[PDB]
């Protein structure tokens, strides 16, 4: 059976680099308090070192046609290709979005990629294309699609940028294939799913599982 | 089927740039009355 | 090949600018696909280096 | 299996690698050639078939 | 809407020689359900514009005309339907837009209620037909009950 | 002949820009491409030409 995204949906944008001839599977991440920038958090070794995906998580808050999001600016539904999203950093509740700033030394053109506090404008909102002739413009977007999205604020491509000695991602002329792969669709009410957060009380004896305080003679 | 998306696509860019203003014009009612006898006839055809 | 580039830029700048104004349809189709075959701005406007 | 009709994804039965194409060749646009080496991987592609 | 009814009779097409749950009559169902929001409001334009000619039929809200040639003023209309109850504010108003009132405010009632039942009619019934077919072959989805 | 096509080049995305009319009406399609040959061109580079 074949899976289609649909707003309201968890997800994360995955890319993929080859680094001494070994895929690796990087995930966008961002702080958003404190830091707006985003970064590449590998996930490809997840078996010996556990990623910090808590600030990878993006909810889709919106899905509309250009032309609609034109008509919206001037004043669950399936993800279609040519449609133009709106991405909302789970942790921090900020938008995804291309910044003005950019803070590369190896590329001109490019801009920043981070977190924006409102949802005003176009900056933060991005369009799917499909990456290959496979998938049409108008079709629903599949769970594990290759994707390219481009700022509709400044037509850059969502890039994975490895000039410089390690992984950055800016919005730049130059394309990159992203997945995005489902994490939460829809939670039946009551239930436990993973990736939250709870407390883990003693059976019903009003005593939970906790580390000692700050400062503690056991080093936490 | 794949014509007829391609028509419904269009026909929905037109209506959303359409759907701000107050009224059609004669020339946008013209195009719109040509994509409906085109899409009428295409829904003639998947009939048959 | 700057020569043949710049042959081709011209017929471009005919095709934008009319009696002393731009013409917004052909400017942004242009611009469109200027960026996206960024080859086209030359070796010193490339990203890169 | 069907002509046209069915999608066959290709493996090699002893290693279990997938037929896919080698990631695109650098300065391609350069070559002026849409020839893609193909390749025996562990993953591939999601347009393998 | 003719073209609306060629599109219908296309899909009453695709229903000929269906079965009891078939997969052509849940795959419509699925496509009606996420369309949901706008065949609600292809419903309601419908249902609206049959009411609409039974209240002006009504007496109770011919009680509200006064006028000797016939046409309500828009006050009057409105009074009229809240007192009637079977239109909520929102439809009385979209109601009052089409009702296309002269310079004076005056409604022609014995033309707004008859501009559309010719067109209206025949989609109407192709689409009670067509819901009828799949209510009928797919006797169990709380959606399309 | 370089110095012809960047010459070229500049005068085309010059003539590419919106009208000064559009931009004070607003419109969102002027500012992005008025934003992206700004992006393209740095105004240093101008005073220093």
């Amino acid at each position: 059976e074949v899976q289609f995204l649909r707003t309201d949906d968890e997800v994360v944008l995955q890319c993929s680099a080859t680094v001494l001839k070994e895929q690796l599977k990087l995930c966008l991440a961002a702080e958003g308090f404190g830091n707006r920038l985003c970064f590449l958090e590998p996930t490809s070794n997840a078996q010996n070192v556990p990623p910090d995906l808590a600030i990878c998580c993006f909810i889709l808050e919106q899905s509309l046609s250009v032309r609609a999001l034109q008509e919206m600016l001037a004043n669950h539904r399936t993800l279609l290709y040519g449609h133009a999203i709106l991405l909302r950093h789970a942790h921090s509740r900020m938008y995804l979005s291309c910044l003005t700033t950019s803070r590369s030394m190896t590329d001109k053109l490019a801009f920043d990629v981070g977190l924006q506090e409102d949802a005003t404008g176009e900056a933060c909102w991005w369009t799917m294309h499909p990456a290959s002739k496979q998938r049409s413009e108008g079709e629903k977007v599949r769970v594990g699609d290759d994707l390219i999205l481009v700022s509709v604020s400044s037509e850059r491509y969502l890039h994975l940028s490895t000039a410089s000695g390690e992984l950055q991602v800016d919005a730049s002329f130059m394309q990159t294939l992203w997945n995005m792969n489902p994490i939460c669709s829809g939670c039946e009410e009551g239930f436990v799913t993973g990736g939250h957060v709870l407390r883990l009380f003693h059976g019903h004896m009003d005593e939970c599982l906790t580390i000692s305080p700050s400062d503690s003679d056991d080093q936490r | 089927v794949d014509y007829l998306l391609r028509l419904q696509e269009s026909i929905s860019d037109f209506y959303w740039y359409y759907s701000g203003k107050d009224v059609i014009e004669e020339q946008g009612k013209r195009n719109f009355s040509k994509a409906m006898s085109v899409a009428k006839q295409v829904f003639n055809s998947l009939t048959e | 090949n700057p020569c043949g580039g710049e042959r081709y830029l011209d017929f471009l700048r005919f095709a934008v600018f009319v009696n002393g104004e731009s013409v917004e349809e052909n400017a942004n189709v242009v611009v469109r696909l200027l960026i996206r075959k960024p080859e086209c701005f030359g070796p010193a406007l490339r990203g890169e280096g | 299996i069907k002509y046209g009709e069915s999608l066959c994804f290709v493996q090699h039965v002893a290693s279990g690698l997938w037929l896919t194409y080698a990631a695109p060749d650098p300065k391609a646009l350069r070559l002026g050639v849409l020839k893609k080496k193909a390749m025996l991987h562990q993953e591939g592609h999601m347009d393998d078939a | 809407l003719d073209l609306q009814k060629d599109m219908v009779v296309m899909l009453l097409s695709l229903l000929e020689g269906n079965v009891v749950n078939g997969m052509i009559a849940r795959q419509m169902v699925d496509m009606l359900v996420e369309s949901s929001s706008n065949v609600e409001m292809i419903l309601k334009f419908f249902d609206m514009f049959l009411k609409l000619k039974d209240i002006v039929g009504s007496e109770a809200f011919q009680d509200y005309v006064t006028d000797p040639r016939g046409l309500i003023s828009k006050k009057d209309f409105q009074k009229a339907m809240d007192s009637q109850k079977q239109f909520t504010g929102p439809e009385i108003q979209f109601l009052l837009s089409c009702s296309e009132a002269d310079e004076n405010e005056m409604i022609n009632c014995e033309e707004f209620a008859n501009r559309f039942q010719e067109p209206a009619r025949d989609i109407g019934f192709n689409v009670a037909v067509l819901l009828t077919n799949l209510s009928e072959h797919v006797p169990h989805d709380p959606r399309l009950r | 002949a370089i110095m012809s096509f960047y010459a070229a080049l500049i005068d085309l995305l010059g003539r590419c820009a919106p009208e000064t009319h559009l931009i004070q009406a607003g419109k969102g399609e002027a500012l992005r491409i008025r934003a992206i040959l700004r992006s393209l061109v740095p105004l240093d580079d101008l005073v220093g030409i």
